[PDB]
């Protein structure tokens, strides 16, 4: 298992096809809740909350997914490439559910940065075309 | 009549598109540029859509003898798909019109202006026809040496739709209950984060967000603004600048 | 304890809307006059 | 003069458990979903 | 002389799959309407709750009687003759159960019994009880009833798992046991639906007396249609089948792939020798009685449950029981066939399965009773009614003055945050009804309250039903019900995997019938009886003014009701736990003597 186990679920192409799925869906759910919190919509409210706990569905996705990362080389990913910066942004999405449980956001929350950093992390994780990357590589040199 | 039907309408097609096509598209187009022309259409509106009407027909018959025709490699023309798409929405407006009675609003409706640009494309597409001889060799080598590069040109396209939305995320996230009223939905915003890509009245947006209580939005705007404009405007300028250069490293 | 006959009928207000209270003068056959004055507003108990 | 007003307001119900209910039921149907792919892969790690 | 190519394809296997699915669904339909009919008629009739036992059990020893009968009847006679003498007698017993429905429909009627009662008197109408007579005619009918579908309704799930045990390999049986039993659930929760969907008063819930009068009319007519139904379903079902032939083709061409590469008194207590020398056998057959004794006390307890601590009216909260059990359980069966099917699995990684399975719903049942450790809204057992009265204050003249039954006291939930027991003795003597709510109006008996309230064209209304204020744990206990649920109906296809390993092709046919025995005589008879003591050990407090002989009680003490059947079934999966613990280190021991590598 473990590192076994972190390239079974890496090769299959179910497990990538669910998670970009899941990303895609994230980010076009994530502007649709921002639109409207009211009593418009009476029985679209239940529904409503029930995709923002599908968003926190998406975090104890990430969540589960740092658990695959913890199968791997655990110790040696703390200081990697971007995927440690990767690593972070998730820390900082899984944030608001702590600051939210504890915090009570009445406050300066600054929940919105990490949402976009989060929204970031996810338009840069959908699997970039080699067009995108060639010219990604001309801008970093 | 199958392949030999097929066959006749080949060589009398050639004929007859040759002949009767590009008469009746130029009167068309004649008639449709005398038309949009906000000035004689009082000197008018009755001669006018009497002719759009006929010419109508003239075009349904040309979807006709298309239908007719051999098929499937005229639908594998994307210029033919749009002719068939437009021909669909013709006979719909038509039909619409003809039925009357109905029960929705009219009078020039939004589904009028919806029809009028309908019309619209019907126009471009009979100028599109028109030019079948003397596109001019010149600017038809300078057209295809525009579209060399399309993929670097796409792929900057979605980088830069990629920024715009992020961009107009966090703005719309950050400027919560700081009187979004210019923005208050995703249009809005979106379009005021066009006019800040186009330059347009971001110091007017600095101004009067000074008046306001929130003074480290005007940083972030600031360094958004300028790292997304020397970027874009650099690649687009930059690949389409060394694009034409291997052209004319050529011969 | 809430009541009618030292209270009046209370309002019914929906969701938040403006509400300007403006008095005018009355006695014995009718009203007279709107009121232009300084007010001041205070709750029965305290609230904050 | 007296004048009562009774307005309202958006305090609606908390749902908080209730979701929480979904909560379970999706991590428990991808705790499902793990447990069939570790048996999968239990049957189809011996060719290798 | 039909050779049609449509005989010759309904002969094959997926064929006779399609009619067991049917026979099995309207059989679940059948059960569950027979269930709650018998209840509503129990609780409308004016019985006592013995009989109601009496008739329950009755079905359950016609059961047990005839499971070994038929079981030794089929393992030498042709089983489809005997499938469709049971169908048979299946159609002939919904009839037999429908026509007391329709011929004694004025037993107890709200006032058209007009040989003793009068309609300008009231007190008379609920006297002078002719309904007595001519309901042993009734009882009489209804036993037999159940008699007769049990001696129909069980060979079916004896010689049908048979035909797929000896006609169809193993890859291929758990899915066609998940799916019979997936069939047997629909059925009940379809059953269900049609019963409640026409026992319930129509949409003019809260008119005049009339309204009983005309509901009991009612529910008899939806039975008399429904079982009429049932019954020429089940007639043409049998029909069907008779034409079926006795010499498969795809069995018989299975037989001959398979041949390559008198059930005398002597050979039954051989047989019998060797199911108890062998204790896999016994130990899979005291797990199945366990998980039946759970599910069964599941499925009887959690309604009461539920309008005990969530305050759920009874028919809400049935049918949120009933509702609830089937998505988990369907799921959980069809999970359970097909990791057999597609993974063959053998029969120690059966047992290590079976016993993680157990191990997994036992700490799910230990987190669903760490969530009822917390406290929710408390309803009446206020330590008497203010100091105004002590316990059996009831009978006040607020209740004399409008001649309230103790039989039928619901809650009413004044607007202090008290609730009270007889909303006609909170003192109100005015009834106004709305067209989508109850409430009551007028209230004298009733404490100060009156705190907010709400009304538009008059005032001083107490709403009908129990109020709720914290029921944000019901939700959540749902989802662990739906969690126990799957697990403990995807225990059950691996045991009759393991049932299936252990007994040659021949004798196949009578461990189910040995099974099913246990089934009904060991586990089914004395746990109502179990369940009966534990329910009078909880309601200490029953009404012994009017009612007497322990049939309606008021106080349902939660703590002690949750931690008594929490320890039942705890101690249920603690026995299975050790069975399985047992079993795995028994099959270890003959696997390695029959091996000796």
């Amino acid at each position: 298992p473990l590192s076994l186990w972190a390239g079974w679920v890496l090769d299959s192409s179910v497990f990538s096809k669910f998670i970009i799925s899941l990303i895609f869906l994230n980010t076009f759910v994530l502007m649709v809740e921002i639109e409207l919190m009211e009593s418009t919509n009476t029985a679209l409210w239940p529904v409503k909350l029930a995709l923002e706990v599908a968003d926190w569905f998406i975090l104890l996705s990430f969540i589960v997914e740092i658990l695959l990362m913890w199968l791997a080389s655990f110790s040696l990913f703390w200081k990697d490439a971007w995927n440690v910066f990767d690593f972070f942004v998730t820390l900082l999405s899984l944030l608001p559910e702590l600051v939210v449980l504890l915090g009570v956001p009445a406050h300066s929350v600054w929940l919105q940065l990490l949402r976009v950093c989060r929204v970031l992390r996810s338009l840069k994780l959908f699997a970039r075309f080699r067009q995108i990357k060639v010219i990604l590589l001309a801008l970093v040199r | 009549l199958l392949g030999l039907q097929q066959m006749i309408l080949s060589l009398t097609q050639s004929l007859g598109f040759e002949t009767f096509i590009f008469i009746v598209v130029c009167l068309n187009t004649v008639i449709l540029v005398a038309q949009t022309f906000t000035e004689l259409e009082i000197r008018g509106e009755w001669y006018f859509m009497v002719l759009d009407s006929i010419f109508l027909s003239i075009y349904v018959l040309e979807a006709v003898l298309k239908l007719i025709a051999l098929g499937l490699e005229y639908f594998y023309d994307p210029w033919n798909n749009l002719d068939f798409f437009i021909m669909v929405m013709a006979v719909l407006d038509f039909v619409l019109l003809q039925i009357n009675s109905l029960s929705y609003s009219f009078y020039n409706h939004s589904l009028f202006r919806i029809l009028k640009v309908f019309k619209s494309m019907r126009a471009l597409r009979a100028i599109r026809v028109l030019r079948r001889l003397s596109i001019l060799t010149s600017l038809h080598e300078v057209a295809g040496t525009l579209s060399g590069s399309l993929p670097s040109i796409t792929a900057i396209l979605t980088l830069m739709f990629t920024c715009l939305f992020l961009f107009s995320v966090v703005l719309r996230a950050l400027f919560q209950d700081s009187d979004p009223k210019r923005f208050q939905n995703i249009f809005t915003t979106l379009f005021t984060l066009f006019t800040m890509l186009t330059l347009d009245d971001w110091s007017l947006i600095y101004i009067d967000n000074r008046a306001q209580g929130a003074w480290y939005i005007i940083p972030i705007l600031m360094i958004y603004i300028v790292i997304q404009y020397f970027i874009f405007l650099n690649l687009v300028i930059a690949v389409l600048v060394d694009n034409f250069q291997m052209a004319l490293l050529k011969g | 304890r809430y009541d009618v006959a030292k209270y009046g009928c209370p309002l019914t207000l929906e969701l938040g809307q403006m509400f300007q209270p403006i008095v005018e003068l009355y006695d014995e056959n009718g009203f007279i006059k709107i009121v232009d004055a300084n007010f001041i507003l205070w709750e029965i108990h305290g609230r904050n | 003069t007296i004048f009562a007003i009774e307005s309202l307001g958006m305090i609606p119900r908390s749902s908080v458990y209730l979701v929480a209910a979904l909560i379970f039921v999706l991590m428990l149907t991808f705790i499902s979903i793990l447990v069939l792919s570790y048996f999968w892969y239990l049957k189809i790690y011996r060719q290798f | 002389p039909i050779v049609l190519p449509f005989v010759q394809r309904f002969n094959n296997i997926d064929g006779f799959m399609t009619l067991y699915v049917a026979a099995v669904l309207i059989h679940g339909a059948l059960f569950a309407v027979v269930d709650m009919t018998l209840n509503i008629y129990q609780v409308q009739f004016s019985l006592t709750r013995t009989e109601w036992y009496l008739m329950d059990f009755s079905d359950y020893i016609a059961s047990f009687v005839v499971a070994i009968i038929i079981a030794h009847f089929g393992s030498k006679g042709n089983r489809t003759r005997w499938i469709a003498a049971s169908c048979i007698l299946m159609g002939l017993e919904s009839m037999l159960f429908a026509f007391p429905f329709f011929t004694y429909e004025i037993i107890i009627p709200g006032r058209q019994s007009i040989e003793l009662c009068m309609e300008e008197n009231e007190k008379r109408n609920i006297i002078c009880g002719n309904s007595v007579p001519n309901r042993s005619k009734c009882i009489y009918f209804h036993i037999g009833g159940q008699c007769i579908h049990g001696i129909a309704g069980m060979p079916i799930y004896i010689l049908g798992i048979t035909f797929i045990f000896d006609h169809i390999p193993t890859s291929s049986c758990g899915f066609y046991l998940a799916i019979g039993h997936s069939a047997y659930l629909i059925g009940y929760l379809l059953g269900m639906v049609g019963g409640l969907q026409n026992f319930q008063p129509p949409p003019k819930e809260k008119t005049v007396e009339i309204e009983p009068a005309k509901v009991y009319q009612l529910l008899q007519s939806g039975w008399w249609k429904t079982f009429l139904i049932i019954a020429a379903i089940s007639f043409c079902v049998s029909f069907m089948m008779v034409c079926f032939p006795t010499s498969l083709p795809g069995a018989h061409k299975l037989r001959l792939a398979k041949r390559k590469e008198q059930p005398h008194l002597k050979g039954f207590l051989h047989n019998i020798w060797h199911i108890l020398k062998n204790p896999l056998m016994l130990t899979q057959a005291i797990c199945k009685v366990s998980e039946y004794l759970t599910f069964n006390t599941s499925l009887y307890f959690l309604p009461h449950h539920l309008q005990t601590q969530f305050l759920i009216t009874p028919g809400i909260a049935s049918l949120l029981t009933g509702a609830f059990v089937l998505p988990g359980g369907i799921i959980g069966h069809f999970l359970g066939g097909l990791i057999v099917d597609r993974l063959e699995m053998t029969n120690k990684n059966k047992l290590k399965f079976t016993l993680v399975t157990t191990v997994v719903s036992v700490g799910l049942f230990l987190l669903i009773f760490f969530v009822e450790c917390q406290t929710t809204t408390f309803a009446g057992i206020n330590e008497d009614y203010d100091g105004y009265g002590q316990l059996g204050n009831l009978t006040a003249d607020c209740n004399e003055y409008c001649d309230c039954t103790t039989s039928l006291y619901t809650s009413i939930c004044g607007r202090d945050e008290k609730e009270y027991f007889s909303p006609c003795f909170a003192g109100c003597k005015a009834t106004k009804v709305s067209q989508t709510e109850k409430t009551y109006y007028n209230c004298s008996c009733i404490k100060e309250g009156l705190a907010a309230s709400d009304d538009e064209g008059q005032f001083i209304d107490a709403i009908a039903g129990t109020c709720d204020s914290d029921c944000l744990k019901l939700p959540l206990f749902f989802a662990f019900y739906f969690s126990a649920t799957v697990f403990s109906n995807m225990c059950s296809i691996p045991v009759i995997s393991i049932i299936l390993q252990s007994v040659p092709a021949n004798f196949t046919s009578l461990s189910l019938g040995v099974t099913y025995a246990i089934v009904k005589f060991v586990a089914s008879v004395p746990a109502p009886l179990l369940f009966r003591l534990s329910s009078a050990i909880a309601c200490i407090y029953w009404d012994n003014n009017r009612c007497g002989g322990k049939e309606r009680c008021w106080i349902y003490n939660k703590n002690i009701l949750v931690y008594e059947f929490m320890g039942i079934w705890m101690s249920s999966q603690l026995i299975i736990v050790l069975l399985n613990i047992y079993a795995i280190q028994i099959h270890d021991v003959v696997v390695h003597g029959e091996i000796t590598e």
